[PDB]
């Protein structure tokens, strides 16, 4: 992906994490488990929701065809009328399709960027207290438990 | 002991497209394209449409005997006409500025019919023999019901002088016509006077039509032709008619109610006894989707029309097993 995380340095997704889009998976003495990060996930949800709404709202002034009739000696204006209505239908169809195509791409990179930044945030936390396995995981040097784990997610983690 | 950062994944099969790659499977997506309709012609917010069936707008307004179903139509939401209604001008001919009159209809929701010139008002002219086998009714020769094909009486056609003042609040659509015989002998048999005309004048309209007596191919058994005209008489304005023959005089006219906001939809469907907020010539639409690809000519509160066959927005992320 543009930010190299999703399907990148973090090879796959977690079917076991149904709590959100991005999260963690710890492993210690007490046990292991998945826990979605509610902050970033919700921040992404708001962003995508606003995007969908913006796209729609921007497509509220599109052209609207109107029925008109012409006699046998008005073929020129009938065709002008037809070319014009088809003309605008083709323009807005182009606008609708291209906007979706471009934004779909940005939406995928957006998610990719969110994962990458969540990872980097954690990396900065576990300054020298953890080992970067380079697969999206961090292996602590000296054991770390559920209270310790919750500390990282708590964003409160810090020797201080 | 480890802590790993990761992302959601599911059994989603939904796919979206991007510039560099097509069919990317994503965890969540949102379809925004309505692709279905109910295949019916419904009422628009409770108001039923005017379904002309086998009658054309002209068949209806002039009163083709085969269109009695529409002698006094009520308020309508939109109008539906077939591509080629069989019942239009029973007696062959031309309808002046027909397309402009149809366009005018498209901006109104009601034509209230009123009698501006009693048929019994023609004391010096025959107002009963004006019929033709081209406009049959109950097995006999008849004619458009809203206008009168005046004939000579007692071997005479004294000059006509009629005036009508629009004492109503609404604009009045007035229709009348003139007959083009097939030859001089016919002219004399029907109107007696050989050289005739139909002059009409309002505050804005000035016109004098003359019959063009010629011989042409038979259409509905007639080689003669009728030519119809129309005008909008403003409130308080008056219309003056004068003619020494060939006049197809008005009887009924229509008060125009610009509740404004209609449309002449071309379709072969009939009324489907249903109600909708969005109607296309192919069927109604009921959806929250911002777009639809049913048909471009719609009426009511509808989604935006596009030619797209598929339109899906990505919401979630790429779904990686
Ligand atoms: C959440 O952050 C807090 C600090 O704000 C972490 O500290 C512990 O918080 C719990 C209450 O949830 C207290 O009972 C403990 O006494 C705190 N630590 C100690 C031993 O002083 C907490 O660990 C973080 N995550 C959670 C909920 O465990
Ligand atoms: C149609 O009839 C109306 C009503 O008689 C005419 O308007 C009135 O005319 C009188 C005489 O000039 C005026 O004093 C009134 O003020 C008019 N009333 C209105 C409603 O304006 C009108 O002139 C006639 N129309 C035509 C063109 O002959
Ligand atoms: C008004 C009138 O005289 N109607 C007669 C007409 C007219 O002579 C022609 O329509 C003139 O073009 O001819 C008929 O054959 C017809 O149309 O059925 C008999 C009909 O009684
Ligand atoms: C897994 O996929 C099937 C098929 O789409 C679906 O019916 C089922 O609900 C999914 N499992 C879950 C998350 O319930
Ligand atoms: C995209 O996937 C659909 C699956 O129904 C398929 O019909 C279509 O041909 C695919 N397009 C490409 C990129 O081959
Ligand atoms: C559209 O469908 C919804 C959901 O069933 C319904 O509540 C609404 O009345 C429908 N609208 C029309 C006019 O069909």
């Amino acid at each position: 992906g543009l930010f190299g995380a999703i399907a990148g340095f973090i090879e796959g997704g977690w079917q076991g994490m149904v709590d959100g889009w991005y999260g963690y998976h710890h492993s210690n003495e007490q046990g292991s488990g998945y826990a979605a990060d509610k902050e970033s996930t919700q921040k992404a949800i708001d962003g995508t929701t606003n995007k969908v709404n913006s796209i729609i709202d921007k497509m509220n002034t599109q052209f609207e065809a109107v029925g008109k009739e012409f006699n046998n000696l008005e073929r020129r204006i009938e065709n002008l009328n037809k070319k014009m209505e088809d003309g605008f239908l083709d323009v807005w169809t182009y606008n609708a399709e291209l906007l979706v195509l471009m934004e779909n791409e940005r939406t995928l990179d957006f998610h990719d960027s969110n994962v990458k930044n969540l990872y980097d945030k954690v990396r900065l936390q576990l300054r020298d207290n953890a080992k970067e396995l380079g697969n999206g995981c961090f292996e602590f040097y000296h054991k770390c438990d559920n209270e310790c784990m919750e500390s990282v997610k708590n964003g409160t983690y810090d020797y201080p | 002991d480890q802590i790993c950062i990761g992302y959601h994944a599911n059994n989603s099969t939904e796919q979206v497209d991007t510039i560099m790659e097509k069919n990317v499977t994503v965890t969540h997506a949102q379809d925004i394209l309505e692709k279905t309709h109910n295949g019916k012609l419904c009422d628009l917010n409770g108001v039923k449409p005017l379904i002309l069936r086998d009658c054309s707008v002209a068949g209806w307004l002039l009163g083709n005997p085969m269109c009695d179903e529409f002698l006094n139509v009520p308020e309508w939401s939109y109008i539906v006409e077939k591509d080629n209604p069989v019942n239009g001008l029973c007696y062959p001919e031309n309808f002046n500025d027909y397309e402009e009159l149809k366009h005018l209809l498209s901006s109104t929701n009601h034509f209230e019919k009123i009698r501006i010139i009693p048929r019994s008002s023609w004391s010096n002219h025959d107002a009963s023999s004006g019929v033709s086998s081209a406009c049959p009714y109950n097995g006999r020769s008849s004619f458009f019901r809203n206008v009168v094909w005046l004939i000579k009486k007692n071997n005479a056609y004294p000059t006509i002088k009629r005036s009508y003042n629009n004492t109503n609040q609404e604009d009045l659509l007035i229709l009348w016509g003139i007959h083009h015989p097939n030859d001089a002998a016919e002219q004399t048999k029907l109107y007696q006077n050989p050289t005739t005309y139909v002059s009409v004048g309002t505050s804005t309209l000035n016109q004098r039509s003359v019959p063009e007596i010629a011989t042409r191919p038979k259409v509905n058994g007639q080689s003669g032709r009728m030519e119809f005209f129309w005008t909008i008489l403003k409130p308080n304005d008056a219309i003056n008619f004068e003619s020494n023959g060939n006049f197809i005089a008005p009887e009924y006219a229509y008060k125009i109610v610009k509740k404004g906001g209609s449309a002449i939809m071309k379709s072969g469907l009939e009324y489907g006894n249903c109600n909708t907020k969005c109607q296309t010539p192919m069927g109604a639409i009921n959806s929250s989707m911002p777009f639809h690809n049913i048909h471009p000519l719609t009426i009511g509160e509808c989604p935006k029309y596009v030619k797209s066959g598929r339109l899906v927005l990505a919401t979630g992320l790429r779904n990686v097993p």
